[PDB]
């Protein structure tokens, strides 16, 4: 199990880490995890995938790319939701004439 | 979406085109497909060549590819610029970003019309309220 | 149980250990405060990390 | 196509009666060099059971094989001697024979029948109509194996006597080839002895009821193309029921639960039902090849996975149930893949993204063009440079555009209807006077 517990232990500490940021390196913190560039950009694809970090990549540059591009959304959406559901409102009033 | 079937099609179709006299009407259906094969790789592409453009939409010639999008351009049925350097296409797609003034009083303007159409209907609704129900 | 979990854990197939594991279960309710109890565990435990 | 790495010893062993010869003609139809070995397996299985119409029909297929200038099987042994292995020839007195043994058979078989229905005991008339049933099966008629088997149904008196009779329409079911009577009967059969019990059957059940059902079901969805509910229907299958020479190998199983699962589950499907589950781990181990095809799926290892999943297809393909899907679940994969691959990466590199899925960055292009008109994924894609950018969508500009047009159209509608209503108050319709 050991090698488990070395990526369960570099896990935790890199979702701790990431937090101040929005933009962090992949060397930075390959050098902080203490391992090279590949098995933490190996580790940070199957994360985004599980959701356990937060964002995407950016590998022309060797960026990630983190998620706190976030603002409402709430808002957006269900006016959606109500701007759909009054188009099939007009199209079946509108068609019970005659 | 392959312009040279719907082109064999019309000389196919031709005499029924000719004695319903919708000649032309029939040609513009053409003009529009290639119109839509040029305005969806908008949608999947940021940059894309003009030989690959003019292979793909069948154009066969890139400088028909840079002649057909200047001729959208002046029409605003695409936001794009030409890249005569590197013989790109480089899309756009940003007329709104809804945070515009300009956008509320567009907002406001379709408002005032919902208002007026509703008042029509109480007219027309209140009319068979007179008249007596069946 | 005890004795079949000793030789199949030394011959190591992982699948009877577990079946042997739940069979002995059953058995648990009535038993009191014995050594038996945690040799069973322990391989049963093993299994689960696995 | 060929590929003779499908071990044609195994797919014959671990089948039996009908099942065996249909199989093996299915495979040797579809491959060129498997189908005299193939030939003489199903003729070796036939000359057994007592089945007269494979024995004619196979023997035309090798007919063919050996006697043509076209394959390579007429100066084979360069003459016919006597020898051992020796193309066979139709043997007059067999086929009279077998058919004339098969009808004896049954008219022994209906003798029993009749003092059984005389006497009115009814697990004795159950139990005939089994053995009517099964010799129906032997000889090869396949209709009259069924109505049989339905008679035998009111006579019932237990949930075991009915769950034998429902397994045994299965059999039959299977040679008629349709699939939605499968369910009906394993639905009945599971709903009959106490939902599938309620204790274990105490400490544990001496064999697996419950394994069998699932499996039959799994197939029959599979084949429906229901493949959602295919896999998750086969992965509570365990290895209770040991083997199923007259439905299902346990090989293909474990194929067929991975293969079915990993085109259309995400990610926390996969984990939960084919990853932490006890009881597929059996068929995980069983073949290394399915196994190491889900994990290298799930950790973006797409090159290695679609590596190995190339080199199985043509075997897959010749199996008999399995062939059609092949095709429709490996796009599934591909295009899965293709979305799964961009989740995490706003900007990635073409070519690194290319050799991942083992294609050109030329055909890669056309693959993505595609995706992301028809498919989900909002990207761009720089082809000067080769990158893949980066679209960042608008929860804003999608609400508004879509408020205003919808406005629009609204309107509009409201507008013809005024005019619909006009005409209809004041009374003219066209008319031809």
């Amino acid at each position: 199990h050991i090698e488990e517990l070395l990526r369960n232990i570099r896990t935790q500490v890199l979702i701790k880490l990431i937090k101040p940021y929005t933009r962090i390196h992949i060397p930075f913190i390959s050098k902080e995890l203490n391992i090279d560039v590949a098995d933490v950009e190996s580790l940070l694809v199957q994360c985004i995938l599980d959701n356990t970090i937060h964002g995407r990549i950016d590998q022309v540059n060797q960026l990630l790319e983190l998620d706190h591009q976030k603002r409402g959304g709430a808002r957006y959406t269900a006016l959606d939701k109500w701007t759909n559901q009054l188009n099939s409102l007009n199209q079946a009033v509108v068609s019970k004439l005659a | 979406n392959n312009p040279s079937e719907l082109r064999n099609l019309v000389n196919k179709h031709s005499e029924t085109f000719t004695r319903d006299n919708n000649m032309g009407l029939v040609k513009q259906c053409l003009s529009s497909l290639y119109k839509k094969n040029i305005q969806r790789l908008t949608k999947t592409f940021l940059t894309l060549s003009l030989q690959d453009m003019a292979s793909r939409v069948q154009l066969s010639g890139p400088q028909e590819a840079e002649k057909y999008v200047l001729h959208m351009i002046e029409d605003g049925e695409i936001f794009a610029s030409i890249n005569q350097k590197d013989g790109m296409v480089s899309f756009h797609d940003n007329p709104e970003k809804y945070n515009n003034p300009a956008m509320l009083h567009n907002i406001d303007q379709e408002m005032l019309k919902c208002i007026e159409l509703d008042e029509r209907l109480k007219a027309m609704d209140q009319e068979i309220t007179v008249n007596p129900q069946f | 149980y005890a004795l079949e979990i000793q030789m199949y854990t030394a011959q190591k197939n992982n699948k009877k250990l577990k079946a042997l594991y739940e069979q002995s279960l059953h058995i648990k309710s009535a038993i009191p405060h014995p050594l038996i109890m945690g040799v069973i565990r322990e391989c049963g435990g093993k299994m689960h990390l696995r | 196509v060929e590929n003779p790495s499908l071990d044609l010893e195994q797919y014959a062993a671990s089948y039996s009666g009908l099942m065996r010869i249909e199989r093996l003609q299915f495979i040797a139809d579809h491959c060129p060099t498997l189908r005299v070995e193939a030939l003489k397996m199903a003729l070796s299985f036939v000359q057994r059971t007592f089945n007269v119409d494979m024995y004619e029909e196979i023997h035309r297929k090798l007919s063919e094989a050996t006697r043509s200038s076209l394959r390579e099987l007429q100066n084979a042994p360069d003459a016919i001697p006597e020898s051992g292995v020796e193309p066979p020839a139709l043997d007059t007195a067999w086929v009279e024979a077998t058919r004339k043994k098969a009808l004896l058979k049954l008219e022994k078989l209906d003798t029993d029948l009749k003092n059984y229905k005389g006497n009115s005991i009814k697990e004795s008339i159950r139990r005939g109509h089994d053995d009517l049933g099964d010799h129906y099966l032997d000889c090869g008629d396949l209709s009259n194996a069924l109505k049989c088997y339905s008679r035998a149904r009111d006579y019932c008196t237990s949930a075991k006597h009915v769950i034998n009779m429902c397994l045994n329409v299965i059999k039959v079911s299977v040679y008629l080839q349709n699939w939605s009577h499968v369910l009906s009967y394993v639905s009945k059969a599971e709903s009959t002895p106490e939902i599938a019990e309620q204790r274990g059957e105490r400490d544990s059940q001496t064999q697996a009821i419950l394994t069998k059902l699932k499996c039959a079901a799994g197939l029959a969805e599979l084949a429906a193309r229901k493949y959602k509910q295919a896999a998750k229907c086969l992965l509570l299958a365990s290895f209770d029921h040991c083997d199923f020479p007259e439905l299902l190998s346990p090989s293909n199983v474990a194929i067929y639960g991975g293969l079915c699962a990993l085109a259309t589950f995400d990610r926390q499907e996969l984990q939960r039902n084919v990853i932490s589950s006890s009881s597929f781990k059996l068929f995980l181990e069983l073949e290394p090849q399915v196994r190491d095809i889900i994990f290298k799926f799930y950790e973006s290892k797409y090159a290695s996975c679609l590596k190995m999943l190339d080199e199985m297809k043509d075997n897959l393909l010749l199996d008999m149930y399995l062939a059609p899907h092949v095709r429709t679940l490996y796009t599934q994969i591909r295009n899965r893949a293709l979305i799964q691959y961009f989740s995490p990466y706003v900007s990635a590199d073409m070519h690194r993204m290319a050799a991942a899925f083992n294609t050109t960055v030329a055909a890669l292009e056309d693959e993505l063009t595609q995706l992301i008109l028809e498919g989900l994924i909002s990207a761009r894609v720089d082809s000067h440079s080769k990158i893949l950018y980066a679209r960042d969508v608008d929860q804003r500009s999608t609400t508004f555009e879509k408020s205003l047009l919808m406005g629009k159209e609204f309107q509009r509608r409201a507008k013809a209807m005024m005019l619909r209503a006009a005409v209809l108050r004041n009374q003219i319709h066209v008319k031809s006077p």
